[PDB]
């Protein structure tokens, strides 16, 4: 019967402890570990976190559990009985708060293999937490790590190592909400030293890069319509000084008042944004153009003859003059930060 | 004999019965018939793309061993204690698109059991569970989403357990009423995707698609009327009187920065996606329309420094950009279907 | 020795088993329950909810726990005695999370009869949903529900019924954030019949009523300010087109942001509120004395003065006696005629 | 032997129910309570609650917990044996959701005395519900309460009394966000009827008294800054009539927008408030100045024979009148809801 | 064997009570226990809290568990069986909810040494709260604090004391999008004496600058612009009069926009702020220009010399403006550096 044969494996009459490693004051146990991710997205710079939904699996042996009555070499299992054999300790280092799921069961995986080998599969909820640089906001690249790491052995009793093929498999059409997560991803050894000694470890790193379509269109485009507005105004003459002295103070204040709302839908960092220093650059040509107005009205009236022709010829001057040096400052500031400093390496 | 020795008989964590061994074990999987009941809807954010559910899920396996024994007092159909339910053995049930899933527990845990001399056990449980789905926001005003909610086994692959959809309309719902969208019974087309994992082997996975359009009515009057009205406003720009030509500017800058200040609102109020949506095409081209009306008085401005080809030039624009807009218009709404 | 009364009573010795039912395998138990509010507000429109802190009393008979030991009638008990007897499955139909309170202690309250009767009172905190009916926002009467129904029963087992005295009390002094809790309260039966079988149920409803004041104050006065404003843009002499244009778009400004702010708090409603149509008509206007005004501006660039003046004071005699009769109609036909007074 | 001596008094063998209240069918058992505000804060008036971490003590006695064999008079327990002792029953009426602490370990402390005396000191966080009057907004007084009550128990059964000395404790040095908390302290009984029967009852009051200096130096000193604008358009020439009307839509404008973002910060409440009151007055004062405006341009262009000198008579006339009436009514309105209310 | 002598140990017949401290009636017993920050952030002064993942950690001896069988002179426990013996009390005075961590397991590590030390490892995530002070709010330095003590013991029977070598280490890379944490950290001693008694403490300090790079990009420089562009409207002739008053009154309209935006991404307090009265001040400035204008062209209506008057006085102020900006930027910010 199998039920027998669950009591005489791991149960009481099989003289075997849940709260013994294998091979213990001997070889440490080796883990094969690999995960599935089956969602992604809610990346908040605010809080500098994202959320995962992995399928966590698990892979060890120990001769202890091997069986060599059932005819079967992989039996399934369930998570009541499994509370009472070994389970490796595994618990992630960047996390602020992660939990199981018990939707009208458990989601719980047990499998034991004839060799020895068990399979344990768990369905996990985690918020991992990477920090975030903005150094070229609408244009950067974010690397976010899962560190994985046991807590309760160390090297002499547990190590971790990641699988040969496959290791970090991503379901099929998922898709981020603002990034795009890259086929490439990084494994490595994260192996800490804290103060009571060596823990063995495993990192996994994950390739995102943001999308410009959404921010160019819905942040650059109305910078550009406003300074092309100032030089709509530029091109007015002299004699409708209210209408060109309020079309300039209303592009200063659209201009402001998108840079408030850029820098607002953001978090505070302490550097300088890309983003930022695009607005500045826009406000700043905003108020030259609105300082020239005002210069040419200062000299309009200085004839207490050739004044008012000199006040035409400035003008006519820095009206061919200003367009230009827009179009130089957007074409250097867009190579550069495309490809002179920043989306490197 | 009393019920509860009857009861008991049947399977107790005393009697000799294990609820760790599947039921018909080494043998023709389980076949399982699943149906789900709707009580409420809402909560769909999108800018987090989940919506939220409240299912009162009912499953029937069959179990030899949970099968009457005669003779107990059957007559009509057995009720089975939760308690006992929890030591009765339960198939593994899962939904892979669900941000999260939560019981109900309104003062009593929401699961009934029932049991019957065929040994047939019918199991109804109540959940709360939070799917989630992705959103497509291409025609955002005018789009159609397909939200989906699948069921899946987790502890027994294929050749232990499989899931059925209720013959008789499997999938019901009291006339539940949604805020922004409306659920419609009629397409309510299901099928199962039996997905397999690279790793551990097959698993059954049945689904259920739903059909939610958003509802055009609080958009078509909120942020299409007021652009209209500028649009209209930035017409009457023209006309004006162009011999003072300091009163044309304000119209025109007001409405370039009401339009800005409207874009911003809606983008806050709206997930962001990197694709152009319907809106911001709207957005953009009454700020561009806003733009030409400008830069056509800048033009007559600078052309006035001839009055009568000003005046003609004026006449044309205020002629032809109304017929302009209207083709756009209608040009826009054939589009978006 | 009231631990070897509990023993005899609902104890291991006593052989009660609390799977089983009071009368099995006959008539259902009755069961009169009542509740007592003890806070109400937090409507959020948005999530379509709001919150209560009931204080849910359930009564019933069960002759398995007769008792004539004790000269007193009624005893007490605690929660850990209370999980090994029979309790009456119960739940609420219309709720979206509920949880009991431990603070310091459980929460629940258990006293026997001599006569057999058993009281069973629990503190619960509900978050029930109901739809909100927005066809006149500022204007609108709510009924939300409270159902309470069985879920591990049918009609044959388990049966409800309302107390008859005063079943729903509210406490005094209660004060909601927006609305009034109307005193009359509407009871009755809700039976449903689901698709396992015949199940009971029990209803009470609700009635809540929205002040127009905050509203009110909020955005009605700044309207008709801004209406007048615009009159006052009107009566503006013809050759200061300038100001004219300029306090016109100031006006349309103003009214737009606040037809924009004015649906900020609440639900992206399918239909038309009252709200948007009273937005709505107010720009309409700004709109129109805009637009007379360009008119006025076309016939004096076109006895073109007189005509100019004869039409701009014909106008700015007549817009204001069309928003006076507009405002009125929407007035008494939203407080009376269309969706008011039931 | 400590566990023996445990085993003896409090354990499976001692004979004692901890489901049995002590003093059976007797006179009810007399308990005492003092707490101790560890923090504040977080005072929403959206959600109508404010959150405390109190440190809840009670004490009362029992003969059959009384013991005579060690010498000291005081002994300390842990929670896995507070449990399996009796403890009265309390709950908080007006709360909306609390729950105890867990770190490392419980937070629950139990002291037996000799004389049979039992101390019992409980690390809590509430969320406490107080109905708030928003009447005079700015100058308002909060009196947000704490009922104490028990829910198992009657009259006959379970008693609350406050402790004589200290009652209630407040942690030194409490910051408060916007309130300040008074020294001074209410304490009453409550003794509440409901329909199972007569319950006893405890209640304790804080005296909030708002600070203003945020609210003063975010709206009040606008408004006014606004309304000087307005009366330096008084003084503009009438030939200057855009520079008149731009100034007038402007302060318009300006006092919109900060009126709908005051209203919008504060809660929603039927009722006026008094920053309603003074946004509203000073839009209207704004609209009176541009409607005083548009009258001295219609009695200008009336004459298209004396009317310059009137419109500057008129001009003049509100440019001393308005000061005047501004003033008037910002004494009376500060003195009113400073002393009258 | 391993699991006899577990039981040997803890076990039920090693005869040994959990609920009994080591020493019982005798000297207080002394714990030495140290913290590992592993992350930080989330310090928003709206609810004045922060959040840590601190991996404290606690040592102590008890003569009960002491062995001599196992050659190894340090072997480890589990977390079902670390329940089963005693734990010393600590909880953190200063928080607002903590939790533990469970992550395919439990998150707490026990190790016992063969002298009879015991180490005892716990993850936890605090919220802590301090009191922000926010008299100068872009320039302040926050000093928020963590208090560990005892609940269920006295000073008779409990007492607290920190690790000589490395009391609170910190991850390294640990970075904050605002602040930043200084390297020094005080530690102290924080005895309490409540109603019940005398209560062991401890108390650490954290000291925190903020950065004013954001605060000055998005809010200093706007202002300076917006008060450059009521100079370059004071330069303006007269005879551009509502042009000048416009461009005057929709800067002041623009300042009181940035004020209330300011003061929105802000929390409330009672007094003032840095940015508060740098906001005034610019305001003032503003407004001044606006009156000054409004002076000037009121008495160039005053009804020949009145025009050359105007003159002199439109040049004296727009002279003088710039004097009284500079010096009065340069005293604020030199007060605000050096002075607090
Ligand atoms: C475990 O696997 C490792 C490689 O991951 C191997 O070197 C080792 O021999 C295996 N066995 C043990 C007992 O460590
Ligand atoms: C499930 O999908 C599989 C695909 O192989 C199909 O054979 C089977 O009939 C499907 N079952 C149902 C109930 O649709
Ligand atoms: C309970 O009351 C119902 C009516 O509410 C009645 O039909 C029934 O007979 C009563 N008692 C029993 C024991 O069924
Ligand atoms: C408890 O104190 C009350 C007054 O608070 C007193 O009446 C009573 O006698 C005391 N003791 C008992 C055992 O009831
Ligand atoms: C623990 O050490 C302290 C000094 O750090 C000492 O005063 C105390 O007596 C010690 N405890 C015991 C039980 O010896």
């Amino acid at each position: 019967s199998p039920s027998d044969f669950l009591d005489k494996l791991m149960g009481r009459t099989s003289g075997y402890d849940a709260r013994i490693r294998p091979n213990f004051k001997g070889p440490p146990v080796n883990v094969t570990c690999n995960i599935f991710i089956n969602s992604f997205g809610s990346i908040a710079e605010t809080t500098m976190d994202y959320r995962v939904n992995i399928f966590l699996r698990q892979k060890w042996n120990d001769p202890r559990l091997a069986y060599s009555e059932y005819p079967d070499d992989s039996l399934d299992l369930d998570p009541s009985m499994l509370d009472s054999i070994w389970k490796p300790d595994l618990f992630f280092a960047n996390e602020k708060g992660a939990n199981f799921h018990e939707v009208t069961t458990d989601n719980k995986l047990l499998r034991i293999f004839k060799n020895g080998n068990v399979l344990y599969s768990i369905r996990l909820t985690l918020t991992l937490s990477c920090p975030m640089d903005l150094k070229n906001f609408p244009m950067d690249v974010q690397t976010c790590i899962m560190q994985l790491e046991s807590f309760g052995y160390t090297m002499n009793d547990l190590i971790f190592e990641w699988q040969d093929e496959a290791p970090v498999q991503v379901a099929e059409g998922l898709t981020l909400p603002q990034f795009l997560l890259k086929e490439e991803k990084d494994l490595r050894y994260c192996t800490k030293h804290y103060n009571t000694g060596k823990f063995t470890c495993i990192e996994v790193r994950f390739h995102l890069e943001r999308q410009m379509g959404y921010y160019l269109i819905q942040m650059y485009i109305p910078s550009l319509l406003i300074v092309i507005l100032s030089w709509v105004s530029f091109w007015i003459n002299m004699d409708a000084a209210p209408a060109r002295v309020a079309l300039g103070i209303t592009t200063v204040l659209t201009m402001t008042t998108q840079s408030s709302g850029s820098r607002a839908s953001l978090p505070k960092v302490s550097y300088v944004k890309a983003i930022d220093i695009w607005m500045a650059v826009c406000l700043l040509f905003v108020f030259s153009a609105l300082l020239e107005y005002a210069a040419v009205n200062f000299v309009s009236r200085q004839h207490k003859k050739v004044f008012i022709d000199r006040a035409k010829k400035i003008d006519t001057i820095s009206r061919a003059c200003f367009p230009l040096a827009f179009l130089i400052f957007n074409i250097f500031y867009w190579v550069i930060y495309k490809i002179l400093r920043h989306e490197d390496i | 004999v009393p019920a509860n020795s009857t009861s008991n008989i049947l399977n107790r964590l005393l009697v000799s019965y294990d609820p760790r061994i599947r039921p018909n074990f080494k043998g023709i999987p389980v076949d399982v018939v699943v149906n789900i009941f709707i009580n409420s809807f809402g909560s769909i954010q999108e800018t987090t793309m989940d919506y939220r559910v409240n299912i009162f899920l009912r499953q029937k396996w069959n179990d030899p061993r949970l099968k009457l024994p005669s003779d107990f007092r059957g007559s009509d159909a057995l009720t089975v204690d939760p308690t006992m339910y929890k030591c009765l053995w339960k198939p593994d049930l899962f939904f892979a698109n669900e941000k999260s899933a939560n019981f109900h527990d309104v003062t009593q845990e929401n699961i009934l059991l029932f049991i019957f001399r065929d040994g047939d056990v019918l199991v109804s449980m109540r959940l709360s569970i939070t799917l989630s789905c992705p959103l497509d926001l291409t025609l955002f005003p005018m789009d159609t989403q397909r939200c989906k909610m699948q069921l899946e086994s987790f502890g027994y692959t294929t050749d232990d357990l499989r899931f059925i959809w209720q013959s008789g309309d499997p999938v019901q719902l009291e006339k539940i009423a949604l805020p922004q969208f409306d659920i419609k019974k009629e397409d309510i087309e299901y099928g199962n995707c039996t997905k397999y994992y690279k790793g551990t082997g097959y698993y059954t996975c049945v689904e259920v698609i739903f059909t939610l359009r958003r509802q055009v009515g609080f958009y078509m009057m909120g942020v299409y009327a007021p652009t209209l009205l500028i649009v209209v406003l930035s017409w009457l720009s023209f006309w004006i009187n162009p011999d003072a030509s300091a009163a044309r500017v304000p119209l025109g800058i007001f409405s370039v920065l009401s339009l800005a200040s409207e874009c911003t609102t809606l983008a806050a109020e709206l997930p962001k996606v990197s694709y152009v949506k319907a809106l911001d095409v709207w957005l953009i081209a009454c700020l561009l329309f806003g733009f030409a009306s400008l830069v056509e008085y800048a033009v007559v401005q600078v052309m006035l420094n001839i009055p009568t080809a000003a005046k003609r030039i004026d006449l044309y624009a205020r002629a032809l950009f109304p017929f302009c807009f209207l083709f756009f218009n209608v040009i826009y709404w054939s589009i978006y279907l």
